[PDB]
RNA sequence: ACGGGGAAUCAGGGUUCGAUUCCGGAGAGGGAGCCUGAGAAACGGCUACCACAUCCAAGGAAGGCAGCAGGCGCGCAAAUUACCCACUCCCGACCCGGGGAGGUAGUGACGAAAAAUAACAAUACAGGACUCUUUCGAGGCCCUGUAAUUGGAAUGAGUCCACUUUAAAUCCUUUAACGAGGAUCCAUUGGAGGGCAAGUCUGGUGCCAGCAGCCGCGGUAAUUCCAGCUCCAAUAGCGUAUAUUAAAGUUGCUGCAGUUAAAAAGCUCGUAGUUGGAUCUCUCUCGGCCGAAGCGUUUACUUUGAAAAAA
RNA sequence: CGCAAGACGGACCAGAGCGAAAGCAUUUGCCAAGAAUGUUUUCAUUAAUCAAGAACGAAAGUCGGAGGUUCGAAGACGAUCAGAUACCGUCGUAGUUCCGACCAUAAACGAUGCCGACCGGCGAUGCGGCGGCGUUAUUCCCAUGACCCGCCGGGCAGCUUCCGGGAAACCAAAGUCUUUGGGUUCCGGGGGGAGUAUGGUUGCAAAGCUGAAACUUAAAGGAAUUGACGGAAGGGCACCACC
């Protein structure tokens, strides 16, 4: 996988985990 | 190399081996001591002094004519600076800096070159102060600096 | 480069003490995760009960049957599966008996085609397995 | 900037043996240079060497004899006792039949030997063989 | 590894060179990485020089030339055959082919 | 003798490879 | 994490350990407060509370093994409810009493030291070679091995007396008696592909069972499983797990790296920090061949001297 | 043939210049800087690198204001395709532009910290200075410009070399390293988990800085070599190829 991508994908979850804990 | 900048620049003065008053020199210690007092009350600095008297009276270094430097040739005479030269003329470009900077606010490099200036400023500055040439007190500030000028 | 000054020292032993945390077994050897994490608690060996006979498939190259089995650690509760070394010694073993167990031989690692097993039984019982292996004693009844 | 000007000094009278140079320019010289140049010709390890002075620091224009191995500084200037001498020749000096280790002691500068000679430690400058 | 000392550009002394569109693709390449040829050709062909010349109302006209300036990539000037591949060693040579 | 150096060579990376290589001279 | 003396390892530098018999501290289930006394905030003293727990006729009374043994519990993990004040010392009013301090035995493969399990001759056998002709052969003239060959010599393990030991004792030492030819009075623990010393011998199994720290071996001829034989490694010891030291110049002070293998901050400024060019060669007094009060600005450094618990 | 708007400064333009880096290209003026060279001027150690702290920092992105030509995330269609939520095409929103406030990240690269010394050669080039045949312009003299031939000093680089180094690729630095010590900052310790979780801090947000562990694994990886392969290029051959 690219790199950037997996970088991409780990701050789609971040965000997904910042919706999660507000 | 400099300070401030990336040069490593080699130009500078070359002084010859002899230290004694050249033989085309005809003036006597006392006639370039006077001719310094007549200079410094012109209103010019020792660079300028020095310069002078270099290009048009064939002292090609006072120190030996007279035995001592021109700056201490002053002192001595009591006509010198409070300031001296070097830290006047930073204080000085600083100052030129910061006041372009109020009219072109928008030069971040002016404000990256005043940084530069002051740093040297307060070099200068530290150094004249262990060695108390100024008072332990003196403070560079950016509001009295024009005074200063 | 590094500082060589007479009054460096203060520099280069705090220099060193920050960066033997970036050594593995440093770090391992002196944080506590590792320790609390440890199935044994820092022994060398423990005593469980059987919960189970498995059987766990070996690597991907090799193609075997390894008898393990599950033992709860008595000190503190804790699950584990225990790899029984020799063969016909799983026979030795039967349900909730009591087990010593050891390590494997590699601090932690899994040893060779068993993927996940850092265990060995070294007794069931309170004999040892290799003397029931060579009939030297039999199973206390 | 330039710090220990022995190090230069040294630095260049090692690249210069490397090139097979018979001759070698040091610039700026100075006393503990000229008294480390003395013990490595009292050794007839550099030869004979001339001081030109300049009316601001010295240069020193020393033959070079192809009989230098290595000439080093030891940066920090490291206090040395006795005790700690065979423990710093066994470090720096490729044998114990050859080879000098530079100390400065309140007796002079002069080699490890003749420290041991005169019962002194000392901080030590460097080492030639 | 480092295939080119000077990275397949001409980047010496300076930190940003503006780019520029290339000819065929409008790709942005670096104009200094990009490869340049400046093509003066005849406004006419070959073919077509000696009608134009012959129904020419002046006598000795001479055409005009056409001078273009292209700026491929280095996709585009290899597809082009503008340039080629080349050995290891003979990748260092820089003077132009002599045409 | 030849006997390790023939065998070896008839496997150069085989089961008994090692051991013949060691064999020869260790 | 009680500290140190110190211990393990160590080319040099270092790394780790030090609960543990010596010194110092702390505590007596946890806190706290006291009496007495020269000395205690004492616990084999008292007073409470907290926790736990004993006897009770239920009204009350009595507790403190982190002393020596011994239990329980915990665990991978550690010995006798023995004898004695004979030694060493301590205490007392005391030459006389007492001391689980301490000593002595018991259990003890924690470890450390010494050290058996055979030695020697003849018999021939596989036997060699500076023995000799002429390589061919004679081979008690210079040494190993077949040994279910032979032969006597030696001796301690053991059993048992008598001393000796010691406070009775035990042990060691000493003496005598018996005590060795499968000297069956019978050495083991791991291995035999490489690392790494020692078999591609035989039988079994057939990617199974298993082995294997690592690499790998095993799918019908397995040098690697399971066995038999043989062989080698240490040896009364050897394997295993964990922790740790060296290996590790893979923590680099000595002494590592940072273009591409892991890695120089995007870039300057900047305080602390670190580092910093040349240069400078021992005097007023006192008891006439002396003696000194010193301030020569000091510091680092180096050398010497003193003082510094044994183990 | 005009007019309006916004964007951008081709060719000249270079292994050329300047800037700390990001970056910087129409003319002219103003403003404040700056390196290098020249200096028989002045001070006289005032210096190097730097925790803390601070300035600047492509693009994208975020708030307001202006503008809004082109291009264009998203999006709407049209194609191609087994399928295309892409490549190609027509439109087209944010954005792209300027102003103010944020953000502080890039393969922000020379993947190479800064200061200092020493160590080969050569030809170029930029700036300054010095010296000199000769040509050309200011109608003619010197000065000065443009050339020519050298030298010196810093600078962007190049070629060459058995300097030396390195695993090599390669590097006159990545050399002067077991013959190991010039000064100083940052930073790495098998591969993954993971620049993740968590706490802290910064931001309006997006996110930035700091930043693990459990667990897992015998290899990941660097340089080079030989093959094989290529919807890479160039050559050569053959009526089981063609003309």
């Amino acid at each position: 996988m690219r790199a950037k991508w997996r970088k991409k994908r780990m701050r789609r979850l971040k965000r997904k985990r910042r919706k999660m804990r507000q | 190399g400099r300070m401030h900048a990336p040069g490593k620049g080699l130009s500078q003065s070359a002084l010859p081996y002899r230290r004694s008053v050249p033989t085309w020199l005809k003036l006597t210690s006392d006639d370039v001591k006077e001719q310094i007092y007549k200079l410094a009350k012109k209103g010019l600095t020792p660079s300028q002094i020095g310069v002078i008297l270099r290009d048009s009276h064939g002292v090609a270094q006072v120190r030996f004519v007279t035995g001592n430097k021109i700056l201490r040739i002053l002192k001595s005479k009591g006509l010198a600076p409070d300031l001296p030269e070097d830290l006047y003329h930073l204080i000085k470009k600083a100052v030129a800096v910061r006041k372009h900077l109020e009219r072109n606010r928008k030069d971040k490099d002016a404000k990256f070159r005043l940084i530069l200036i002051e740093s040297r400023i307060h070099r200068l500055a530290r150094y004249y102060k262990t060695k108390r040439v100024l008072p332990p007190n003196w403070k560079y500030e950016s509001s009295t600096a024009s005074a200063l000028v | 480069g590094k500082c060589r000054g007479l009054r460096t020292a203060r520099k280069l032993r705090s220099h060193r003490r920050d960066q033997k945390w970036h050594d593995k077994q440093y770090k391992k050897a002196h944080l506590g995760t590792a320790l609390k994490a440890n199935p044994f608690g820092g022994a060398s060996h423990a005593k469980g009960i059987v919960l189970e006979k498995v059987g766990v498939e070996a690597k991907q190259p090799n193609s075997a049957i390894r008898k393990c089995v599950r033992v709860q650690l008595i000190k503190n509760g804790k699950k584990i599966t225990a790899f029984v070394p020799n063969d016909g010694c799983l026979n030795f073993i039967e349900e909730n008996d009591e087990v010593l167990v050891a390590g494997f031989g590699r601090k932690g690692h899994a040893v060779g085609d068993i993927p996940g097993v850092r265990f060995k039984v070294v007794k069931v019982a309170n004999v040892s397995l290799l003397a029931l292996y060579k009939g030297k004693k039999e199973r206390p009844r | 900037v330039r710090m220990n000007v022995l190090a230069d000094a040294l630095k260049s009278i090692n690249n210069a043996e490397k090139r097979g140079k018979r001759q070698v320019l040091i610039r700026p010289c100075s006393k503990v240079i000229v008294r480390f140049l003395t013990v490595m010709m009292k050794h007839g390890y550099i030869g004979e060497f001339e001081i030109i002075d300049d009316h601001r620091a010295g240069k020193i224009v020393v033959n070079l004899t192809g009989r230098l191995n290595k000439c080093g500084v030891i940066s920090p200037r490291f206090d040395v006792q006795l005790k700690d001498l065979e423990k710093w020749q066994n470090n720096l000096l490729p044998s114990r039949q050859f080879g000098f280790i530079v100390l400065t002691t309140s007796a002079g500068i002069m080699d490890h030997e003749e420290a041991r000679r005169k019962h002194t430690g000392g901080k030590i400058l460097g080492f030639f063989f | 590894t480092k295939k080119r000392r000077n990275n397949g550009r001409a980047k010496k002394g300076r930190g940003h060179v503006q780019p520029i569109r290339c000819t065929n693709c409008a790709r942005c390449v670096p104009k200094d990485k990009a490869i340049k040829k400046f093509v003066i050709r005849n406004i006419v062909e070959a073919a077509a020089v000696r009608d134009i010349s012959e129904a020419s109302v002046f006598d000795a006209y001479v055409l005009p030339k056409l001078y273009v300036k292209l700026h491929y990539c280095v996709s585009c000037v290899i597809h082009s055959k503008v340039v080629r591949n080349r050995s290891r060693e003979a990748r260092k040579d820089r003077t132009p082919p002599p045409r | 003798f030849s006997e390790w150096i023939d065998d070896l060579e008839a496997d150069p990376k085989g089961k008994f490879a090692q051991n013949l290589l060691k064999k020869l001279t260790g």
